RNA sequence: GCGAAGAACCUUACCAGGUCUUGACAUCCUUUGACCACUCUGGAGACAGAGCUUUCCCGGGACAAAGUGACAGGUGGUGCAUGGUUGUCGUCAGCUCGUGUCGUGAGAUGUUGGGUUAAGUCCCGCAACGAGCGCAACCCUUGAUUUUAGUUGCCAGCAUUUAGUUGGGCACUCUAAAGUGACUGCCGGUGCAAGCCGGAGGAAGGUGGGGAUGACGUCAAAUCAUCAUGCCCCUUAUGACCUGGGCUACACACGUGCUACAAUGGAUGGUACAAAGGGUCGCGAAGCCGCGAGGUGGAGCCAAUCCCAUAAAACCAUUCUCAGUUCGGAUUGUAGGCUGCAACUCGCCUACAUGAAGCCGGAAUCGCUAGUAAUCGUGGAUCAGCAUGCCACGGUGAAUACGU
């Protein structure tokens, strides 16, 4: 009855950190569904390349954000403590 | 005439409509993005340096 | 100076009802701004007038209308030293059909009646009877080309 | 012809951007805090040959690591200069700041450190031709497969500016699996302003 | 059974095939309405006309996405992939008309400095 | 204010003429607010309105009610070519 | 009928200068017997070491006339920029006529 | 339709008037340590005169009160003094070096000659043998497919619901991580070899489609106004504050766009089909009101969940009947809405009425090779409000390429 939301700019941290939760959660809360790859949200920022003139020459940048989902059916008394103890590094945001 | 202008923008104005946005590093008024609060020039020069998280050059 | 020469050609799909290639190539010729429904519909209904006015065969009469306006000769001008000479030359098999539909529709717009529906249907009637503007222009091409028969191959 | 920034071309492809933190609705608030942190570090540690600084932010805690070629001034016998950082950063960060210091092995392979050592000689009235050549032959012993450097500006006191570059090795800019470092630095002279550009094709 | 999910442009068409009379069902709606053009109607039966099975099977279609012509193309690919599952003996017949191929044409991307995919702003000499 | 919540009248301009009803066109009013709609109370008064570099006097009529002060103080100085 | 347009930068486009440019480039009409009306782009600029520059573009239909000169004073450049322009009109016109006459 | 990804005040760099001189912005001086904010009066405001309070915390401090200095401040000049950044030839296939050799020498060779290629890409020959920057590949995206995963996504087979609704299941699509796949790989002919032509397999065949990627250099190309900076210049002002005006002028000339000159059309009624994005001092539904722009209302949503958000051309019926018109909408009078302290100079939208030029455009000239041109809608940045501009998304969807 517990859901986990994970977002990150780089999925390498995300996928590795997501796996850490899955192994730890099943230790106590064995009822754990697999991670769900929610759609990624992207944004573009086109910018004039020069300083003064030349509007025809531009440059484009992007920002792709990846999201995951962890679901638990039957929790355990230590499952919340296990989730609390597992502190993911920076670059990934968790949300219970 | 820019040090006076930056200081003027910092303090609260008479009415909420006089307020506007200015680039934090350099201080040019035109073409500022309020996601980063940088102008189009400081945004490019500093994104190359790998200091804006998430931002990368876009091929597609 | 550049370019490798021969290139591939587009395909044509067999339309229903009036299964033909000229009909499908005629629909796309008089279509504007990619509105297939507008251009296709006026052709299908136009064949009704062909049947009601002079009912022989909608598939036919249209046929010899094409084989009466397609040119046999052609002129491809070239510039020689001092003066430009209009060189007569034959017409290829593919451009034989292309120059027919274009001449049919250019002068179907200039006919001068209420609707394009009537104008296109009437024009092929005149061509099927060796009359009209479309037939007239082909004779101009033949008269000019055969007038310069001298330096045809030379 | 204008060249793309060699570092910027490789962000997220083979390397990783320096400041690595995630936040929403606090992006511009956090981002300009980092620009303030870097400005102070580059001020006090001007002579410590500091090259790479990254920000590691997690739940109101700021973690920063300093990559130094010569950490002896930054930490060591004194054992009290590094703690002044956390005392001189709490006023503007207002957050519990922890700082880490990391040795840089083979400091000649880092394009940042090579840049100012070339630069510092230019205002020492050293000829531009000698300064670049000395650095090129120093880095080749370190294990790099390529180096080319230029110095541009009012060159040697000349009225008309021009650029001069020296190369030996392999510096493929267009290759994306290259791992090429980059640095640009200012040489403050009494005849004008000079800039040095250095890029090194590292080993792996 | 006989799932032949096929695609065209931005359209995806999942088709399940069953033997029957020949009725075509699209989103619980008669196929005379969803496809108005008879010209667009013939192309639906091309996989069913190369092999003589037109009056033998019923198609249940749950298409979603793309323009009205887009579903017409995607449903032609839908039946052919499902029909090929019915019997592999039809592969040389359908391959001759190029019906197994999924068309690779997609609308391009706009480019900066251009008014579309390839349109260029008017050039003035002086 | 071009809405139901209007009209808009400048305070310091409105108050000055209000106490000038005793004068009854005996004093010129020197004001800068051009964004004030002309009220019925203003009728018969003469006001000097700043046109960007100086003050230009205008005598208020009945027909001028509902308009702005600046409408009768042209700014750009055009004299043909 | 020629229509002029002088882009005076780092200099003032005085009326005597305008008349000098207009009358000197106006004699080109004798050559090209029908000059279709077109816009002339003229640029003037002076350095710190007393050098004058003139650039002229006269986009006739098939004739793209250009010439750019650097000399001591402003008037010498304008008088010396006719020679570069007159050559191109004589070059282009006599190239067309004599070649098609083998 | 260039800096400007938003000029009503601010922006603003200009003008008129009204003001200040260690100053609007930082350091070091010295006494208190909070300093203010607010109300009233004169106020166009800046600012002038009074009262309430200024509670610092821990001898430290940052700011503030007070006058002084060192000093500050210039969007003032020079882009022919410069750093950095960018355009252009041009994504054109070239530009050089090490050692050797030839020549008195500048120079030459390699890089030429015969084939081939998109390509100094490759093969053979050769007084040359090799290398570097360029080309190609490595990167992203689209097109086919396997495993992992079923939520906020999907509904095969089901029972129920006004409605995939609810119960139920990942069957299929779907989303995203890891892999397979295209590499002249194979076959036939041709050639000596590079290679070339055709064919099979495949979703895809000859660098598949499209991007990112721009060599030595040329134009003393552009930018001292994004930032930095040598020299020169100003400093009771070329620095600083406020209100108002202007950057929106107008006999005219040029460039770039939007709308039209109608019947493949206008008007009226019904109805179907998307992709890509935004939303917390934010999006804003149902309901009610108004002809309308809009008003009240507050649901749900920190979002594969809710909102923006009914896609338009297209399709189906009636009418108009070739006219300056039931085409076209400029222009103008009146009455309104919305943002904002404020819409006169100078904003956008709505209702009624007025109804202009225009019936395909001279000389000349521009773009485009396939999901392209053409045409129709949609979204986002800047943004209180304001785009016919810019940057992206999808729907329908051509003609032609003999040839140099
Ligand atoms: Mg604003
Ligand atoms: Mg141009
Ligand atoms: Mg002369
Ligand atoms: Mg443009
Ligand atoms: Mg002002
Ligand atoms: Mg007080
Ligand atoms: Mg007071
Ligand atoms: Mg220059
Ligand atoms: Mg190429
Ligand atoms: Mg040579
Ligand atoms: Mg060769
Ligand atoms: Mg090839
Ligand atoms: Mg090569
Ligand atoms: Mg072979
Ligand atoms: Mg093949
Ligand atoms: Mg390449
Ligand atoms: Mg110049
Ligand atoms: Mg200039
Ligand atoms: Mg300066
Ligand atoms: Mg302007
Ligand atoms: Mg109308
Ligand atoms: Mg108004
Ligand atoms: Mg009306
Ligand atoms: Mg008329
Ligand atoms: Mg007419
Ligand atoms: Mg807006
Ligand atoms: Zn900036």
């Amino acid at each position: 009855k517990i859901r986990i939301r994970l977002k990150a700019y780089d999925h390498r941290i995300l996928d590795q950190s997501a796996e850490k939760i899955v192994e730890t959660a099943k230790r106590s809360g064995a009822s754990v569904s697999g991670p769900i790859p929610l759609p990624t949200e992207k944004s573009i920022y086109t910018v004039l390349r020069a300083v003064h003139k030349y509007k025809d020459s531009r440059e484009q940048f992007e920002m792709r954000t990846h999201k995951r989902l962890i679901d638990i059916v039957n929790p355990t008394p230590q499952t919340v403590d296990s989730l609390m103890r597992l502190d993911l590094p920076s670059g990934v945001d968790i949300e219970i | 005439a820019k040090k006076s202008m930056i200081a003027k923008q910092k303090r609260t104005p008479k009415y909420a409509v006089q307020a506007y946005t200015r680039c934090e590093r350099c201080g040019r008024p035109h073409s500022v993005i309020r996601k980063f609060k940088l102008c189009r020039i400081c945004f490019r020069e500093l994104a190359y340096k790998g200091q804006i998280p998430g931002v990368k050059k876009a091929s597609w | 100076m550049p370019r490798k020469g021969p290139v591939a050609k587009r395909d044509v799909l067999p339309d229903p009802i009036y299964n033909s290639k000229l009909v499908t190539r005629l629909i796309n010729k008089m279509m504007v701004d990619g509105k297939r429904g507008k251009s296709q519909a006026i052709l299908y209904s136009a064949f009704d007038i062909i049947a009601q006015e002079t009912g022989k065969d909608p598939m036919e009469v249209f046929e010899q209308a094409m084989k009466n306006i397609m040119p046999l000769l052609e002129v491809k001008a070239r510039r020689v030293g001092g003066a430009n000479y209009q060189v007569p030359i034959e017409v290829r098999a593919d451009r034989r059909s292309t120059l027919g539909l274009r001449w049919l529709v250019n002068y179907a717009r200039l006919r001068g009646e209420k609707t394009m529906e009537v104008r296109v249907a009437r024009e092929i009637m005149d061509a099927a009877n060796n009359t009209g503007a479309s037939v007239k222009k082909r004779e101009d091409t033949h008269k000019m080309a055969d007038a310069n028969r001298a330096f045809a191959h030379y | 012809g204008q060249k793309v920034h060699p570092i910027g071309m490789r962000i997220g492809v083979i390397r990783d951007w320096d400041s690595k933190w995630y936040a929403e609705k606090d992006y511009a608030d956090f981002l300009h805090e980092d620009l303030r942190i870097r400005d102070y570090v580059a001020k006090r540690l001007s002579d410590a040959s500091v090259s790479r600084v990254e920000i590691e932010r997690a739940a109101n805690r700021v973690n920063i690591t300093i990559h130094t070629a010569k950490p002896g001034m930054v930490i060591g016998k004194g054992g009290s200069e590094v703690e002044a950082l956390r005392k001189n950063l709490n006023e503007l960060t207002q957050k519990r700041v922890h700082i880490n210091i990391v040795e840089i092995k083979r400091a000649d392979l880092d394009a940042k450190l090579v840049a100012e050592n070339i630069a510092r000689q230019l205002e020492g009235r050293v000829s531009f031709r000698r300064a670049q050549k000395q650095a090129i032959q120093r880095t080749m012993r370190a294990g790099a497969k390529g180096i080319k450097t230029q110095v541009s500006g009012r060159l040697g006191g000349a009225d008309i500016a021009r650029a001069e570059h020296y190369s030996e090795g392999t510096v493929p800019l267009h290759t994306l699996r290259a791992d090429i470092d980059y640095a640009w630095e200012e040489a403050d002279t009494t005849y004008g302003k000079l800039g040095v550009k250095v890029w090194i094709y590292r080993g792996e | 059974q006989y799932y032949g999910t096929g695609r065209r442009k931005s359209s995806v068409a999942r088709v399940r095939l069953v033997p029957g009379d020949g009725k075509i069902v699209i989103n619980n709606r008669d196929w005379e309405d969803y496809i108005p053009f008879a010209a667009l109607r013939e192309v639906i039966k091309q996989p069913l006309v190369a092999t003589e099975t037109l009056g033998n099977y019923d198609v249940l279609v749950n298409v979603h996405g793309g323009g009205y012509t887009g579903q017409a193309g995607a449903i032609r690919h839908g039946v052919a992939r499902a029909l090929l599952q019915v019997a592999p003996e039809y592969r040389p017949a359908l391959k001759s008309a190029g019906l197994l191929t999924r068309d690779p044409r997609m609308k391009e991307r706009k480019k900066y400095g251009l008014k579309g995919a390839r349109r260029a702003p008017q050039f003035s000499k002086r | 204010r071009s809405l139901k919540k209007g009209p808009f009248v400048d305070d310091h301009l409105m108050k000055k003429v209000e106490a000038a009803a005793e004068s009854e066109k005996k004093q010129v009013i020197k004001t800068w607010s051009r964004r004030s709609t002309i009220f019925p109370t203003f009728v018969g008064q003469t006001i000097a309105v700043y046109d960007g570099r100086k003050h230009v006097p205008v005598y208020v009529q009945e027909d001028m009610v509902g308009h702005k002060l600046g409408e009768f103080a042209p700014t750009r100085t055009y004299r043909g070519h | 009928m020629l229509k002029y347009n002088i882009r005076g930068e780092n200099i003032e486009v005085t009326e005597p200068i305008r008349d000098y440019v207009e009358k000197k480039i106006d004699k080109l009409e004798r050559y090209f017997t029908e000059t279709p009306d077109a816009n002339v782009h003229v640029n003037l600029k002076v350095y710190s070491d007393k050098n004058a520059k003139v650039e002229v573009t006269i986009p006739l239909p098939n004739l793209v006339l250009r010439a750019e000169e650097t000399s001591g004073d402003l008037y010498a450049s304008i008088d010396l920029i006719v020679d570069k322009l007159e050559r191109q009109i004589r070059k282009h016109k006599t190239k067309v006529n004599r070649k098609f006459r083998d």
